[PDB]
């Protein structure tokens, strides 16, 4: 419910080099990399999809991180899909890497707060929230 | 075809590739239903990462997907495609 009311992106991410989604699977996940951060700072979005999807297309744009990406993955990215995460990392019915909000939601943690956001793979997302 | 992966020739199952490649889904779980049903008719060990996280040392395309197919359930001895009408000759 609160995933459906516009926004506006802010916050700062982080550094990230040439391994970006290795994180995914870990911890709290991988961050929004600070340069992506930079060019959705401020924008408008209708609801947490059209940040997802604008998101997505924003990645596709960054010459370093569209390269982490084989070649199907990398035409999902190009039409704001998210990408497939290695099948080792996927659930049942959760196949694509997942947008996770480090503090939820729920606890009035930021939906467009980009250093609240994560890139998580559908395992960790779940292990993240029963507390592993 | 539809029950198995050897009801399709090997042209039929190279279409249904080149869709998921294409991933111009109307949302992304049309698609994701094509991935599911590509892992069913497979069987590979592999799943979705063929499409997505192909070895290096074949092509990454939906020829180079079908290809690696053909050639595990050769080497497993899992039936094959369908055979097609390729081998058709036509009078002159
Ligand atoms: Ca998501
Ligand atoms: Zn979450």
């Amino acid at each position: 419910s609160k995933r459906n009311k516009p926004g506006k992106a802010t916050g700062k991410g982080k550094p990230v080099g040439d391994k970006w989604l290795d994180d995914a699977g870990k911890d709290s996940g991988a961050p929004i990399p600070d340069r992506i951060a930079d060019k959705l700072r401020d924008k408008e979005f209708k609801n947490f999809d059209d940040f997802r999807k604008k998101f997505w297309e924003e990645v596709s744009k960054d010459p370093d991180l569209s390269k982490q990406f084989k070649g199907s993955n990398k035409t999902n990215i190009q039409k704001g899909k998210a990408p497939f995460a290695r099948k080792k990392d996927q659930v049942g019915g959760r196949e694509r890497f997942e947008l996770h909000h480090d503090k939820p939601i729920s606890q009035d943690g930021g939906v467009y707060d980009m250093n609240n956001i994560r890139v998580t793979t559908p395992k960790r997302h779940i292990d993240i929230h029963r507390g592993k | 075809l539809k029950h198995s992966i050897s009801d399709y020739t090997e042209a039929e199952f190279l279409e249904f590739v080149k869709k998921i490649c294409r991933a111009e889904g109307a949302t992304e779980e049309d698609d994701n239903k094509l991935v599911r049903e590509f892992e069913r008719l497979t069987e590979h060990p592999d799943g979705s990462d063929l499409i997505y996280y192909p070895r290096d040392d074949r092509e990454d395309s939906p020829e180079g997907i079908v290809k690696e197919i053909k050639e595990w359930r050769a080497a497993n001895g899992k039936s094959g495609f369908k055979q097609g009408l390729e081998h058709h000759h036509h009078h002159h």
